[PDB]
């Protein structure tokens, strides 16, 4: 009853903290594209 | 002396609690401020230095709305503010939010309040837990609390009054998931559980009380009458009583088979005046009619393992025995081969009390039958099938997984329910 | 769960958003000064879901007004309820998006985004318990579409646990201000599939058809179309702003409506259909209101509900009527039309009744459906997109902003997958 309560909660943070960080991982990935395109937008221009 | 702590979880639990405590006050002559101008009522109400009588109860909700109504209502002075506990964010009809995410924040506070009530007890018998199966708080928070109560309270009796969901009054598509998840998790922590099917109550209000569109107020008043019948034996000292332990001893033959079916009679509309007075024979006959049941199921298709008859008011043992004898001549009532003594009878002197301006008529005598029948498995099957329909497609599962639950917990909960259905089947087989 | 933070982006977003605020203010008895002058306690019970209470008797919309172009904002301030808005909540750029998703999402929009988040943070930190966000915008434009989806992504980054709700207006050739609308819409749909919890698919194709065919308005204006939008928005938000049991908050609505993460695009419906001038009208009983749920004529998304199946349905009845009659009529429709509801989601139709009817009507009905027929709206966008993309027409407007062809291919493929996903559950059976 202590290891059944603690271990069910071991898996909770192991999950819920990751399932909102798998999230923020791609939220990094799309801003990784914001200025992967913004600077490409100048390297086309300040190149012509 | 022999105290009982009542815990009301979520909207259903809190609202039924309001109905129960209003009825107890009427029965014991306690005013809404706790003042009162037997002595057994002390099992449910403590007494303060100012001669005020305070319910031995905790009201818990993850959202404040419902409880805010109690703290503004007629009985705001009855309860001390510390026993009315509310969070900010509800469980949003999600068992995972109630059990984990939101529940984990308030759990320690709720248990500290329960500990303070337990410290005022000299002979704490245990707990009475009221909750819905369907809501995120009623399902998720209750199972979390039940687990923690087993740790803190050792081998202390825990009885449930569970609101089985009905589509006529259902608020969530995910209620079958929440119901199975709470039943699996609470099963090993509960000693005896009385289910109340909202459809059965809805139909009694429509049929017997002539209410076209029953509201929770109508449903709860009727529920309160059954709860009062079960608890009258603890709150009063009659000729024939049954404590927390005797209920379980008489009705619970195996650990997991702890779900008695309640049947109440008479349910009469506050109009007419000619539809009474019903005899002991008439009210006893009404207990064997599926229309008066608290859970929709067919006992004629199942087998009885125990039958407890709790009478209240102007009732004589000779009248009761005569009624039971005629019922025994109706061959149709089948018991399991390992059970001989079927009928345990209790008589409590006080006639049923009704709420002024209520839908129920005042009667000279009433009866509540608690029977452990294998027919109650039909209620589990209905719930399990609805769970299977959605789960086969993993519909809505992402909501639970997102809160940190694992898919394995769903499989485990459902397998446990399959084993429970199998247990009711195994119990009905003859040797 | 209490406060909802409202965001209005672009021309369409601000136009529809401003109408939403004048409609709901009238329902809650709030005048253009912010003072409550109504005479029903139901109007104030859940006032805090959309309004902050300022010093004294005044109520202020928890609304942020956004555009890359200043003109629309001036028009809002000049408006009937223009003075109700929080001065500090108007966040506008000077350099527009020019109906280019790339400008709104990557260039000009990116430059303004932080000034908007600063205002949303101010409103969010004031909240006792923030439910989440509600965004009104068009998908055919540049600001509403590109910046709107950029805002969704930035807000999602800071508030990943809050509910993200949108009222997204779909472009149509029937009421088109730019030839590039299929590109802007496809690029936006790709973002919404991934970033919102619930999206109300408000189709200009359907709004134009209702105005022209049903309301007999020979030449519909945005004012005529917006009258239908505001009636729908009032209906779908009834549950959030008045005391009720069902779908009382954004999370409960989502939990009851969304069975699979990506399938969060709702088909809204409304009955009775009224025109701005039409203050007649003498009609609409309970059986009449209920029958229009399957009526394609009453859908705010240009899809026939009988061309698909309902996964989940939320129905809101407004006005003084019998709850018994509503329950009977609703059950009759599900029994008669069994084939248009999925068998594997038990008791999937949830009904709510609110005593307060919307303005001008004594009786109304709002439908929120999660139907597999919504694939018709996405198919229409994909075919319009492919006709252009096949020839790489107008692509220079986007590549000129630094975008790559791959993003276009990806957005299209994601949208086609969404269509394929709706078709999958349309064909699914309870064989188990
Ligand atoms: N008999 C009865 N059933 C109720 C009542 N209130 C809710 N229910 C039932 O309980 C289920 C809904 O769960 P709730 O108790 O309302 O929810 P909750 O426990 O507060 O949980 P959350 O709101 O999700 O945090 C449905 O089956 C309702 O029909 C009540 O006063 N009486
Ligand atoms: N319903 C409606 N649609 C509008 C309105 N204004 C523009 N639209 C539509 O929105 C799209 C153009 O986007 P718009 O909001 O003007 O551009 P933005 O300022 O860059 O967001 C097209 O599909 C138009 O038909 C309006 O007031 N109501
Ligand atoms: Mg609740």
């Amino acid at each position: 009853a202590k290891e059944k309560l603690a271990q069910k909660m071991e898996s909770n943070k192991e999950n819920r903290k990751y399932q909102e960080a798998e999230l923020l991982k791609h939220l990094a990935e799309k801003r990784e594209h914001e200025r992967e395109v913004i600077q490409r937008a100048i390297e086309e221009n300040n190149n012509w | 002396m022999r105290e009982c702590i009542s815990i009301h979880v979520g909207q259903a639990g809190v609202q039924i609690g309001n109905a129960c405590w209003e009825l107890y006050c009427l029965e014991h002559g306690i005013q809404p401020d706790g003042q009162m101008p037997d002595d057994s009522f002390n099992t449910f109400f403590s007494e303060t230095g100012a001669g005020k009588h305070v319910p031995r109860a905790v009201f818990v909700d993850l959202e404040p709305t419902v409880i805010d109504e109690v703290r503004t209502g007629t009985y705001r002075q009855l309860f001390h503010p510390e026993q009315l506990i509310t969070g900010k964010e509800d469980a949003a009809n999600n068992y995972a939010r109630g059990h984990y995410t939101i529940g984990k924040e308030i759990i320690d506070l709720v248990l500290d309040r329960i500990r303070k009530l337990a410290d005022q007890c000299t002979g704490l018998q245990g707990f009475l837990v009221f909750h819905s199966f369907g809501g995120g708080t009623g399902s998720g928070f209750t199972s979390l609390l039940m687990e923690r109560l087993s740790v803190d309270y050792g081998k202390k009796s825990k009885l449930e009054f569970s609101i089985y969901p009905a589509p006529q009054v259902s608020t969530a598509v995910v209620e079958p998931y929440n119901s199975i998840l709470t039943t699996h998790t609470t099963l090993e922590h509960s000693d005896c559980a009385f289910m109340v099917d909202n459809e059965a109550i809805y139909d009694i209000c429509r049929r017997n009380l002539d209410i076209e569109r029953p509201t929770y107020t109508n449903l709860n008043r009727l529920i309160s009458q059954i709860v009062s019948s079960i608890t009258a034996s603890l709150r009063f000292d009659g000729a024939l009583n049954v404590d927390l332990t005797e209920f379980q001893t008489n009705l619970v033959p195996y650990p997991r088979i702890h779900f008695p079916l309640a049947t109440y009679a008479p349910v009469i509309s506050a109009e007419k005046a000619y539809h009474e007075q019903l005899s002991v024979a008439e009210i006893t006959n009404a207990c064997f009619e599926p229309a008066n049941q608290m859970v929709k199921c067919d006992p004629r298709h199942g087998k009885y393992m125990a039958c407890c008859l709790l009478y209240r008011g102007d009732v004589v043992p000779k009248d009761v025995n005569a009624a039971i004898a005629t019922i025994k001549t109706k061959r149709s009532i089948q018991f399991v081969d390992w059970c001989p003594t079927g009928f345990k009878v209790g008589i409590n002197y006080q006639p049923p009390t009704v709420v002024p301006g209520g839908d129920l008529a005042k009667v000279q005598r009433a009866v509540c039958m608690l029977s452990n029948t294998t027919a109650i498995a039909e209620a589990w099957a209905r719930l399990d099938h609805k769970f299977d329909l959605m789960y086969a497609k993993r519909a809505f599962v992402h909501w639970y997984v997102g809160e940190g639950m694992e898919e394995g917990e769903f499989s485990e909960a459902r397998e446990d329910m399959a084993a429970l259905e199998k247990d009711y089947e195994e119990v009905g087989v003859d040797s | 769960m209490r406060e909802i933070v409202h965001i209005q982006a672009g021309q369409c977003g601000n136009q529809i958003g401003a109408k939403f605020w004048e409609v709901i203010s009238d329902e809650h008895g709030i005048d253009p000064t912010g003072s409550y002058h109504g005479d029903s306690d139901l109007q104030l019970e859940r006032i805090n879901v959309y309004y902050n209470e300022a010093t004294g008797n005044k109520y202020v919309p928890r609304a942020i007004l956004v555009d890359l172009e200043p003109g629309t904002m001036d028009s809002v301030r000049s408006g009937p309820f223009g003075q109700i808005f929080r001065p500090d909540n108007f966040v506008f750029g000077q350099s527009g998006a020019g109906n280019n998703w790339a400008k709104g999402h990557y260039t000009e929009g990116a430059e303004l985004v932080d000034s908007v988040l600063d205002v949303v943070r101010k409103e969010s930190e004031s909240c006792d318990c923030l439910q989440g966000f509600q965004l009104t915008h068009s998908l055919g434009g540049g600001t509403g579409s590109g910046m709107g989806t950029l805002l969704i992504s930035k807000i999602r980054e800071e508030y990943p646990d809050r509910i993200m709700n949108t009222f997204s207006v779909m472009p149509s050739p029937k009421v088109s201000d730019t030839v590039v609308e299929p590109y802007n819409a496809t690029l936006s749909v790709h973002q919404l599939v991934e970033n919102t919890d619930e999206t109300y698919s408000i189709d200009n194709e359907a709004l134009y058809d209702i105005c022209f065919r049903t309301l007999k308005l020979t030449t519909p204006t945005y004012g005529d179309l917006n009258h239908l939008v505001s009636a729908t928005m009032s209906g779908v938000t009834t549950c959030l702003r008045f005391p009720g049991q069902l779908n009382a908050d954004l999370r409960k609505l989502a939990v009851n409506m969304v069975p699979f993460p990506r399938l969060h695009f709702f088909m809204p419906g409304f009955a009775p259909l009224t025109s701005r001038g039409s203050q007649q009208y003498r009609a609409l009983t309970v059986p009449e209101l209920t029958q229009q749920m399957f009526d394609s004529k009453n859908m705010m998304a240009a899809c026939d509900p009988r061309h698909g199946r309902y996964l989940t349905v939320a129905a809101i009845f407004r006005g003084r009527m019998s709850m018994k009659e509503v329950d009977e009529q609703m059950l009759n429709v599900q029994n008669k039309n069994s084939s248009y509801f999925v068998e594997w989601i038990p008791n999937n139709v949830k009904t709510a009744v609110c005593d307060i009817p919307p303005r001008g009507l004594k009786m109304s009905a709002t439908f929120i459906g999660n139907s597999t027929a919504i694939q018709e709206l996405f198919k229409r966008i994909s075919e319009q997109f492919t006709a252009m993309f096949r020839r790489k027409a107008f692509l220079h407007w986007y590549t000129g902003e630094g975008m790559d062809e791959m993003e276009f291919t990806e957005a299209e493929s994601n949208m086609n997958d969404l269509v394929s996903e709706y078709q999958q559950y349309q064909d699914a059976t309870a064989d188990e």
